[PDB]
RNA sequence: GCGAUAACGAACGAGACCUUAACCUACUAAAUAGUGCUGCUAGCAUUUGCUGGUAUAGUCACUUCUUAGAGGGACUAUCGAUUUCAAGUCGAUGGAAGUUUGAGGCAAUAACAGGUCUGUGAUGCCCUUAGACGUUCUGGGCCGCACGCGCGCUACACUGACGGAGCCAGCGAGUAUAAGCCUUGGCCGAGAGGUCUGGGAAAUCUUGUGAAACUCCGUCGUGCUGGGGAUAGAGCAUUGUAAUUGUUGCUCUUCAACGAGGAAUUCCUAGUAAGCGCAAGUCAUCAGCUUGCGUUGAUUACGUCCCUGCCCUUUGUACACACCG
């Protein structure tokens, strides 16, 4: 076995990197609005056609809520969602 | 319960059969049962012999249905 | 005294459930006295359907 | 141990790389005057697993139907064993696995 | 032109081969034929007590004629039928092994079949000879 | 309610 | 008259057909009369068939059933009551046997009797209901030729089915009794009581 | 029903306003022409676009059409 | 070799491979005569392609078919299609096309399934019911 | 192989093992009226007694009737297999038996107290009139 | 979508898309698929014919049937009717396919105190944490039975039961030093089942899964009968450490309600419904259960808002935690 570590070329186009980056900010106490818009603009800056972020859970309030942050163009149904 | 159809063939019924079956447009297992008051099993053996005796002509041959007619 | 009337025009579905159809009939003999009548079964034009009684028109059904 | 009747068995989940390796080997078996038999399209196997959608047991009884297509091709070559193995390294592909049997 | 087994109806050919095999009398009949049922899925023994073994052997001979190395396990499935499970749905159940194994063994000692290579039971050199003969004496009427 | 009670 | 033989020998009786398509090589269609002007286009006897089993696609469009052979429409309606659905080969046997019984009785053409029994069994006016959400308001309406024909087959087979239930008479000869009586318009037969009772109620609504 | 959608209706009438002289009243000829005129992602949308363009061409010869 | 054409007919799953060769008119079903079809009530379905054109058409050709798959009834329709298509295909290749178009006219005017395979296949079963469209009985 | 007639030889009502048998039933199925004699058992005793099954019950002569009751009472003596018997490997004497009309309920009974006397679970549920073979009773068998 | 138009031009969703089934004698090949010939070879009438076996060296020929990759093919095509002559719809003809070609997969903007912390080494908090609420061992229970309700299976017979005989699918699965897989073929055994070899990690062998309904010929003959097979007695095997509260199978015997079902109510439009079985999942054993698959294969609409549910428009509102107000 041989393991190689390779840098991702377009970090902004990888939702995995963007989700891990968001968690490392939310765990630092940064506000959600400032954290959420940090991935909306980072994804689009890399050249994404569209991006939508949903964060669900509980924050100081006993009741839980979810907030969606869309931008640009997004497709929802059919095979192309599996491709792009 | 009211059927009580005869299953043993005596002599009075035997010649009555040979006197009545020829005067039938169409004979079958039910026709023999319906009007001669004999049982179904007794009708089947009667038909297979009456055909062998030439009185009865076989229109159609089948296990579940025996279509016969007069030979005159 | 039954009378036969060829249908010449299917007006439309009538009745509460739509199970009966308004139709325009024309008599085979004496090609006049055209009447509007209701029919139960499926109907195309040029269907030969006889009438037990002839002297009665039809209007929209409930 | 020289020229032999040699079988190469190709299995993979995706057909594009399978046909590229298959065609590339056939291409190399053409310019090299090596008589060949294949490729033989084996009937594809559909590995199907049908689970319940609900992690719990509440709701309408809805089911997923997952699939895993396995495509298998065998190619017969008439060449010495040294020649066929080096052909495999020429047409090596991560998706397609190769087994060689005499 | 000649006559073969495939040129005669199956149902009345077996009724003719059964008649010959009974009148010939050389077929060895096991002693439990008047007691046993053909299959575990059946509920009654055959109604033709005197002749059912001959007819079944006749059926076995004809069925083996048309194929290649059919085993005795396959014969149980062929003559098996739907079992009458009381309230549970019906199911296919194989026939009795001894009846089929005795028939092919009985047919093996009358000269019509033999154990084929790579399993099964082939038809004998004389097995083709005498079945095609019976076919000719079937269709003259 | 409930409460594990011992005997031995 | 041309008695051909092929190498695969063909029986003599079956070769007597390059002549006419007779149903069950006994029943000719040449001599058959839809004795009603209004049902000629919906009783299909123009295309002869050998056996009432064609396995055609008559349920795709709306009026394809009128193009199905009339005998095949009858044998389709026999296989009912759950345990008989899909048993067409049994249904053809009943029809084949029923025609022979209809032939030995009254000596007519069996399929002529079938056509007569169908035209005589369909009610010409049925009283449909027009109730406005519950109240009784019966209204007399006319009956289309297609529903008139295909309800006759439904009523004829339903009556034959119930007559053969728990009765020594077989279904083929219960169908023969049902068809013969209805063909001649006798009120003793089922599906003639129903047709008169349907047309009787329609008279009580105009 | 067989009601064509907007992705085929508007794309077909752009072809007429752009390539009317090369078009015709034959679907088979039109089908081959649109494979070199437009970049169609799927074959099925190809035979649809050309099938409605043919209908419009068949309609233009009978009088003026709306939208072209 | 000789004048040989090979065709096939199909029903739901049944497929009848027809070997229409030429010869004295030999017509066998899995090595058995058509005079021995098992479903007697359906014996006239395979007799239709014969009596429609006349047995004189089969003097010069012999046909041997091998039918597998499907069911008992589905196999009968596969056989009659292989025979009808085999007779037409032989005429197109070894006889003038005027005769081939003549034979095809009588067959099509009588039954489309003699030459055209039925395209109906079984609908898949969907969950929530015991059949393709049937659903489990609902209770409130 | 043809219809035959008889007079005065038919016997409408038979009495076998103190049980009344209708004489117009076929012999194989007439004996099934005798409790302890099923269809499978009646088929074999008639075949062991050389009484062809094509005969009605009244057709049989006295010579045949005694020959049947002898076989039923001595099945093992007529090449009737042990596994074919009603009560095989008997509890007390260990021999294979076939109990009949009046003997069946006596030894069936004797089995019930033998289960109840040792107070086994199966015997107890038999006493209550409940199902003993593990059947659920929550929702079935609610009649009386 | 046409069209009307203070709107014009668009986006998501729909549709497109993806998978599957139906066509291709037009390409590409196939000894794990099939065929004709050809070697060798059997049976029947001798006419040179008809059925087979054999064939991994006949070091053959071919790809129609079989498999699957690259494509082609349907777009409502042409012609008749109606229509604002528009979107469309209904008929024919050709066609493999003219109901979105049949069937599915995915599926918008928001939402529910819907269901799961009994899927998670996913979780916040509360409780417990050594006489444990952790974990393990033994035994029992989850099956327990006066009762009400729901999903179903057998049936109430003759369009049928048995008894022989004929004899056709498709979707799939399968192991090693294990902890034991699919199991043919042979031999015992009435069966259930037992034993010895061999093949198969699989288009090769199980397997043509020779399935059941079904069909033919017989017995039965309207009878709680040979319909139906509960309940129970005695016995024989299998799995498992262990079968008692019968795991299951087999044999004999017992042979019950049920003679087509009130008020109500469910599912369904073409290879569909209904029968009919088979495989895979659970699984040491047990399928009256689901998920699929195929065999046989219909009646009746192709219409409507009368009931029921939902959507839209108008309307009222003292509701906005939104009538559970
Ligand atoms: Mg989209
Ligand atoms: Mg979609
Ligand atoms: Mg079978
Ligand atoms: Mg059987
Ligand atoms: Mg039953
Ligand atoms: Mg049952
Ligand atoms: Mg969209
Ligand atoms: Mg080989
Ligand atoms: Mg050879
Ligand atoms: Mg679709
Ligand atoms: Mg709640
Ligand atoms: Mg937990
Ligand atoms: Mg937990
Ligand atoms: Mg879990
Ligand atoms: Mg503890
Ligand atoms: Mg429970
Ligand atoms: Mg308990
Ligand atoms: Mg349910
Ligand atoms: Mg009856
Ligand atoms: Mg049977
Ligand atoms: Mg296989
Ligand atoms: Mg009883
Ligand atoms: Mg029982
Ligand atoms: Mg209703
Ligand atoms: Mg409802
Ligand atoms: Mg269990
Ligand atoms: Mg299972
Ligand atoms: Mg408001």
């Amino acid at each position: 076995i041989a393991i190689y570590a390779e840098r991702v070329e377009e970090r902004g186009l990888s939702a995995a990197v963007q989700a891990e980056a968001l968690k490392a900010k939310l765990l630092s106490g940064l506000p959600i609005r400032r954290a959420a818009y940090g991935v909306l603009r980072f994804a689009m800056g890399a050249g994404a056609k569209g991006v939508e972020v949903v964060i669900s859970g509980k924050l100081r309030a006993a009741r839980a809520k979810s907030q969606k942050y869309a931008d640009g163009f997004m497709i929802h149904s059919g095979q192309p969602t599996r491709d792009f | 319960d009211k059927a009580q159809h005869i299953v043993i063939l005596d002599q009075e019924k035997y010649d009555r059969i040979l006197k009545d079956v020829p005067t039938y447009k169409y004979v079958s297992v039910s026709v023999l049962v319906d009007r001669l008051k004999i049982g179904g099993s007794l009708a089947r053996v009667a038909l297979r012999q009456l055909e062998e005796d030439g009185i009865i002509t076989p229109v159609l041959k089948h296990s579940k249905q025996a279509i016969y007619t007069r030979a005159q | 005294p039954v009378t036969l009337a060829k249908v010449i025009k299917v007006l439309g579905r009538t009745g509460s459930r739509g199970g009966v159809t308004q139709v325009r009939v024309e008599f085979l003999e004496d090609a006049s006295r055209t009447i509007v009548r209701n029919v139960k079964g499926p109907v195309r034009e040029n269907d030969i359907l006889c009438l037990m009684e002839s002297e009665r028109e039809a209007r929209r059904l409930r | 141990q020289q020229i032999h009747k040699i079988r190469i068995t190709l299995t993979s989940t995706k057909v594009k790389q399978l046909e590229n390796v298959s065609a590339n080997i056939i291409r190399n078996a053409a310019q090299y005057n090596i008589v060949k038999k294949g490729p033989v399209r084996m009937p594809t196997k559909v590995l199907k697993i049908t689970t319940r959608k609900t992690p719990n047991g509440e709701g309408s009884k809805t089911w997923d139907a997952y699939e895993m297509r396995i495509h298998k091709r065998v190619i017969d070559l008439q060449a010495p064993a040294s020649t066929v193995k080096r052909i495999t390294q020429i047409t090596i592909e991560p998706g397609v696995d190769v087994e060689v049997t005499i | 032109p000649g006559v073969s087994v495939r040129d005669v109806p199956a149902q009345d050919f077996i009724n003719a081969y059964a008649q010959f095999l009974q009148r010939q009398g050389k077929l060895e009949v096991p002693g439990y034929v008047d007691i046993v049922k053909t299959s575990a899925g059946n509920d009654l023994p055959p109604q033709e007590a005197e002749t059912w073994f001959y007819k079944r052997a006749a059926s076995i001979a004809r069925h083996i004629y048309l194929r290649k190395q059919v085993g005795v396990g396959a014969l149980n499935k062929l003559y098996g039928g739907a079992k009458n499970r009381g309230f549970r749905p019906h199911k296919h159940v194989d026939a009795s092994g001894s009846i089929n194994r005795k028939c092919v063994q009985a047919l093996q000692k009358i000269g019509v079949l033999e154990i084929s290579p790579k399993g099964g039971r082939r038809i004998s050199e004389n097995g083709q000879r005498d079945l095609d003969r019976i076919a000719a004496q079937t269709l003259e009427e | 309610r409930k409460k594990k009670v011992y005997t031995t | 008259l041309q008695v051909v033989e092929l190498a695969t020998t063909i029986p003599l009786d079956v070769q007597e057909a390059q002549r006419e398509v007779k149903l069950f090589n006994k029943w000719s269609f040449e001599d058959v009369e839809v004795k009603d002007v209004s049902l000629v286009d919906y009783i299909q006897i123009r295309n002869p068939v050998f056996v009432s089993h064609t396995a055609g696609k008559y349920a795709s469009k709306r009026f394809r059933k009128a193009q199905c052979p009339i005998v095949e429409r009858l044998t389709n309606s026999l296989m009912m009551n759950g345990r008989n659905n899909g048993k067409k080969l049994k249904a053809v046997r009943i029809v084949k046997h029923a025609l022979e019984i209809i032939h030995v009785l009254t000596e007519q053409n069996p399929i002529q009797v079938v056509v007569d029994a169908i035209v005589n069994s369909g009610a010409r006016e049925d009283s449909t209901r027009i109730g406005s959400s519950g109240t009784v308001r019966r209204q007399a309406v006319d009956v289309s030729p297609l529903r008139r024909v295909n309800q006759a087959i439904a009523l004829l087979t339903i009556g034959a089915r119930e007559a053969s239930f728990r009765n020594i008479k077989t279904i083929a000869e219960c169908l023969a009794e049902e068809l013969i009586n209805a063909a001649k318009g006798s009120s003793t037969s089922y599906a003639i009581k129903k047709k008169d009772e349907l047309e009787r109620v329609a008279k009580s609504n105009r | 029903g067989r009601v064509r959608t907007k992705t085929v209706k508007r794309a077909s009438k752009v072809l007429i306003e752009r390539f009317y002289p090369k078009l015709t009243l034959d679907f088979e000829t039109n089908k081959r022409l649109t494979s070199e005129i437009a970049v169609i992602q799927s074959k099925r949308l190809r035979n649809k676009i050309a099938g409605y363009t043919t209908h419009l061409m068949k309609r233009i010869q009978k009088g003026p059409v709306r939208g072209i | 070799s000789t004048q040989s054409v090979q065709t096939f007919g199909k029903k739901k799953t049944a497929t009848a491979v027809a070997h229409v060769k030429a010869g004295k008119g030999l017509i066998k079903i899995n090595g058995s005569p058509i005079t021995l079809v098992q479903p007697e009530i359906l014996r006239f379905k395979v007799y239709e392609p014969l009596t429609l054109v006349g047995l004189d058409k089969f003097q010069g050709i012999d046909i041997r078919v091998k039918v597998t798959g499907g069911g008992h009834v589905s196999q009968v329709y596969a056989i009659r299609q292989a025979i009808a298509k085999g007779l037409v295909a032989y005429h197109q290749k070894y006889v003038d096309e005027a005769s081939k178009n003549e034979l095809k006219k009588i067959f099509a005017s009588y039954d489309k399934t003699l030459l055209v395979a039925d395209s109906r296949r079984m609908e898949p079963k969907k969950f929530g019911g015991r059949g393709a469209r049937a659903r489990f009985q609902k209770s409130y | 192989p043809l219809v035959v007639q008889e007079q005065g030889s038919f016997q409408h009502i038979l009495r076998l093992l103190n049980t009344n048998i209708d004489g117009r039933i076929k012999i194989m199925y007439a004996l099934t009226k005798i409790r302890g004699v099923g269809r499978r058992y009646a088929n074999l005793v008639c075949k062991k007694a050389d009484v062809e099954l094509t005969k009605r019950a009244g057709e049989l002569t006295q010579e045949e009737l005694e020959r049947i009751v002898t076989i039923m009472q001595n099945p093992t003596n007529y090449k009737i297999p042990a596994w074919f018997l009603n009560r095989q490997k008997d509890q007390v004497d260990g021999k294979d038996y076939h109990v009949l009309a009046n003997n069946l309920e006596s030894k069936l009974r004797d089995d019930l107290e033998r289960l109840k006397k040792i107070r086994s679970h199966r015997g107890i549920r038999h006493f209550w009139g409940l199902k003993v073979r593990g059947q659920h009773t929550k929702t079935t068998s609610r009649g009386r």
